[PDB]
């Protein structure tokens, strides 16, 4: 926190803690089942799944084999937006959406785009 | 499993391409599951298909000796 | 040899012992419970046990059918085993006992029927193709009268339609936590109840009769519900001695693969002295 | 004398009242201190045992009564402490959703030890 | 903290000697405040650095190695 | 199969698949024990306890060593003595009744003695 | 566990010298545990106490950089 | 048993030379009543010590070593 600031140090740790859990629950989903974890657990492997998504991005290299035309996100709107995911606020919006996109905004102009 | 290819996909025929995508996600798949099949719980249905579509995956992957097969 | 490879395999089998030493502390948490329900059904089952002998064994009345004896034209088998596994020798006795009984005397596959307690049973008599006819499974680890009372008034009412003709319990006695002798007790016939110390003659406030056919089958039921809580204490016992025994298996695995990690480490050590030593006199 | 209603899982009451007074599947009945060796089965209704003026109801349910002179022993499959009739039945299905969740909660945990089991022994194979 | 803290650097770009010598200095600039009557604290951050510096010193010196090439 | 016959190669790679099943499953029988096995690895091992007891053979030379004068099997015959142990038709012998043994009906004689 | 101060206790101020011997058995008894913590509701009080005291040990022992605490 | 029992000692304290030595003192000594038509026992406690004094001689003579360090 004496580094890259104390807001995105607190939602950095969060979000591994809760990739971290997810992870722990990769055997129990894959072999036990989804419909049988708990609450409070199922809503952990359902805002990792939106986490772990919107790590990923549109690279403005790929703009010649996928179309869209990349994105350059600043640390600041990322911590903002994984503190969005985490607070809960993007829960009812699908698992798709958060694949591919820049800013957190975006992930709400792609979902008004697909569905609700 | 372990075994890597560097180039792989730009090697291969659009035809064999197409397939081996899927062939290689239920083998992996297949890897996966085999190692919760060997004592205890005795697996539901939902995985004892992914379970008999791997052991027909292996049964297909096997060959003789000498018996090359054309891409086709 | 791979040194490394030792390395892991020590590691992974630490990783298995303590497992499996976590199982046997919460079977033995387990086996404690079990000793309490089944400590606690016992001032139920003196009273109804003595009910029934001042009852039945007072001026004959032996008008209930479930006092005397029927000529036999099929049998039941209730068998109770454990729904959940990693126990060794719990289900596979009790399911080899009831095998071995039913084709040592019936030889046919309708002059008998199963009622089986847990799904290890259930698999057991569906891959043998056996009738099965009742399935209570997926119970607790600490269960109750109400959840076996079910099937225990539909096994008493599958005597009183006339059906079973008799029936047998298998399960397995909790003797003391290392050995869970495997025992075989007869239900409904009732000849072989026996009295208490004082015998008392009771005044029976409706009819004898009226008595019977209300009492008996809370009688078997206090059987069923009495045997299933010894097999499940010595479900858990069972389950504690198989995870000490694993465990300490695992220990003395570490042990070996300790001294063939030894070995490994002072040869792996040998070899590299010996290649900068040669090496270094390669120049000289 | 001594009452004690008597359950498969457990004793719930077992005190000292003064007269008990349950009906059975004939009819009413009473029961006085010293009363004759008695067995009668009781229908799916309370016991009361008036403890000076409190009248304490017992709801049994199934349901088996033996009175020896010092040793009422109340039989009932099924019997709450404070009750009235209606509660059992009530308490039977809060108890049976109960022990279903029990039931789903302790298979689950025993899959988790032993999905924990077949890795580290997965892992044990792999290593060789 | 540099009020009284001495602070003695031997980098990676330097030669190993310097990696060598680096705790030596350190002992011999706290034994003079030791024997002068004060309380010293020397901390060495990776030793393991400066006996992998001696080690190449002393096999570029061509002197007979030990367990892992160290002296 | 052009040289040994395809009867002989696939008895002893059927033989094979289940000694290397059996070496699969040794570190579960070192640990959990026979009793957690999946009623065909439990099938597998009775097998293979049966096929490695068999596979030893009494020598002419080693009749000093243990006075029992020792075997010569020609090659059909313990093909025949495999292919009939792996059908399972000698399932209800004890497994040290096949230890030191030329041929499959020295098994039975062996374990009559023995008193089955 | 593994660490050790060979010197330790005669070392220490005596304020810290009687509290710290507790502390010793507390997270000693917690670090056996830890790995059976992750199911199991084996003991009410007897070995839960000792998880949930030593887990607000652990919780205790743990600072941020360049906040020396003085020993009182 | 010293009427017909003979004691060759080679200490822990010897050199490695006398240590290689002794196993073959013996023998030489045995062969005497051997080709005579006698009937000699000769034991060798610890021929695992010989086995290390001569990794010590060959070693000392630079001799390169094979596994465990043996020549």
């Amino acid at each position: 926190p004496e580094i890259v600031g104390e807001e995105h140090y607190q939602v950095a740790r969060k979000v591994q803690q809760t990739l971290q859990r997810y992870k722990e629950l990769q055997d129990i989903i894959a072999i036990l089942g989804m419909d049988e974890l708990s609450d409070e657990d199922k809503l952990v492997v359902h805002r990792a799944r939106r986490i772990q998504f919107f790590l990923s991005q549109n690279f403005h290299v790929a703009e010649q084999f996928t179309g869209q035309p990349g994105s350059y996100v600043p640390v600041k709107e990322t911590v903002r937006g994984f503190k969005e995911i985490l607070e809960g606020k993007y829960d009812h919006l699908p698992e798709d959406a958060f694949r591919l996109v820049g800013r957190i905004e975006e992930v709400v102009e792609k979902a008004k785009a697909m569905g609700v | 499993g372990l075994s890597v290819s560097r180039v792989g996909g730009a090697a291969q025929i659009k035809a064999m391409k197409k397939v081996a995508g899927t062939l290689r996600l239920d083998l992996a798949a297949y890897r996966e599951l085999e190692a919760f099949a060997q004592f205890g719980s005795d697996l539901d249905k939902a995985t004892q298909a992914k379970l008999a579509r791997g052991a027909r995956t292996v049964e297909v992957l096997k060959q003789d000796l000498h018996q090359p097969i054309p891409v086709e | 040899a791979s040194l490394r490879d030792i390395k892991t395999r020590i590691n992974a089998t630490k990783k298995t012992s303590q497992i499996t030493k976590a199982m046997e502390m919460v079977s033995t948490s387990k086996l404690n419970r079990a000793e309490q329900n089944a400590k606690s059904f016992v001032p139920y089952m003196e009273k109804i046990q003595e009910v029934v002998a001042n009852v039945a064994l007072g001026a004959g009345g032996a008008s209930h059918p479930m006092l005397v004896s029927r000529p036999v034209k099929k049998t039941g088998y209730l068998v109770i085993t454990s729904d959940r596994g990693l126990a060794g020798a719990y289900n596979s006795n009790v399911l080899r006992l009831v095998y071995q009984t039913i084709q040592k005397r019936h030889a046919s596959p309708d002059e008998y029927a199963i009622i089986v307690i847990g799904r290890v049973g259930l698999s057991f008599f569906r891959k043998r193709n056996m009738p099965v006819i009742l399935d209570i499974t997926r119970l607790p680890d600490q269960p109750s009268f109400a959840d076996i009372k079910e099937i225990a008034r539909k096994t008493v009412g599958l005597f009183a339609d006339g059906t079973f003709d008799e029936l047998y319990m298998y399960y397995n006695h909790y003797v003391s936590a290392i050995q869970q002798e495997v025992t075989e007790r007869k239900l409904l016939p009732l000849t072989d109840l026996a009295e208490n110390k004082q015998r008392t003659v009771y005044e029976f406030e409706p009819s004898q009769e009226e008595i019977l056919d209300v009492l008996l089958p809370q009688y078997a039921e206090s059987l069923i519900y009495g045997a299933l809580l010894d097999a499940k204490a010595s479900e858990h016992a069972a389950r504690m001695t198989a995870m000490k025994n694993a465990t300490d298996n695992a220990n003395e695995l570490i042990r070996t693969l300790t001294l063939s990690y030894n070995r490994a480490r002072q040869a792996a050590i040998t070899q590299e002295i010996t290649e900068i030593v040669a090496g270094a006199n390669a120049l000289q | 004398i001594h009452v004690s209603v008597v359950t498969p899982d457990g004793p719930v009451y077992e005190d000292d009242v003064e007269m008990v007074s349950v009906k059975a599947k004939s009819g009413e009945l009473g029961i006085l201190p010293g009363h004759i060796p008695l067995v009668a089965p009781l229908e799916i209704s309370a016991a009361r045992l008036k403890k000076g003026g409190k009248t304490q109801y017992i709801a049994v349910s199934g349901g088996f009564l033996e009175v020896r002179p010092d040793k009422v022993t109340i039989l009932a499959q099924a019997a709450e402490r404070a009750e009235d009739i209606d509660v059992l039945r009530a308490k039977a299905a809060k108890e049976r959703a109960e022990r279903r969740l029990q039931s789903q909660q302790d298979d689950i945990d025993f899959k988790r030890a032993e999905l924990a089991l077949k890795r580290a022994m997965n892992r044990l194979s792999v290593a060789e | 903290a540099l009020d009284y803290t001495i602070v003695v650097t031997a980098s990676a770009s330097q030669p190993a000697p310097l990696l060598f010598l680096a705790p030596y200095a350190g002992v011999a600039m706290g034994e003079y405040f030791m024997y002068k009557g004060k309380h010293v604290l020397v901390v060495y951050d990776d030793l393991s650095k400066q006996a992998a510096a001696y080690r190449e010193l002393s096999l570029l010196l061509r002197r007979p190695p030990g367990r892992e090439a160290y002296p």
